[PDB]
């Protein structure tokens, strides 16, 4: 009765596309800017 | 209920004329399922 | 978890704000005037 209270309401893919999909574990972090320097500074010196 | 119903019938016995008719019927204007219900009752017959 | 994860999206209320209401066997026809014309016709002759 619910879900098909839902699929005539709302539709019938409504969880699929409300689901949750946030996790705190999977955050990236980018912040080396150090290291990337120095490789391109090597990169420079391999380009005519 | 019985307020609205008297409600509805003293309105059309003060305000009818030539060949007035009033239909009335019970229906939520937030669910789909309702409205596709009142369309088809609209549309095609009601035979009991 | 499906309750809750309505509960959590569109609301605790939810299925009582959304629930159907429609039934077409409880639909009132109001198209008597005739009656009510001669009824009318009589206390026209009781009032002053």
């Amino acid at each position: 009765e619910l879900i098909d209270l839902v699929t005539a309401e709302l539709g019938a893919d409504w969880p699929r596309l409300v689901a949750p999909v946030f996790d705190p574990k999977k955050a990236v972090v980018f912040d080396d800017r150090w290291a990337s320097a120095r490789e391109d500074l090597v990169k420079l010196w391999l380009t005519d | 209920d019985e307020e609205r119903l008297a409600f509805y019938r003293t309105l059309y016995r003060d305000h009818a004329r030539y060949g007035a008719a009033l239909w009335l019927v019970a229906a939520n204007m937030a669910s789909y399922s309702d409205v596709d219900a009142l369309v088809e009752w609209i549309g095609t017959e009601q035979t009991e």
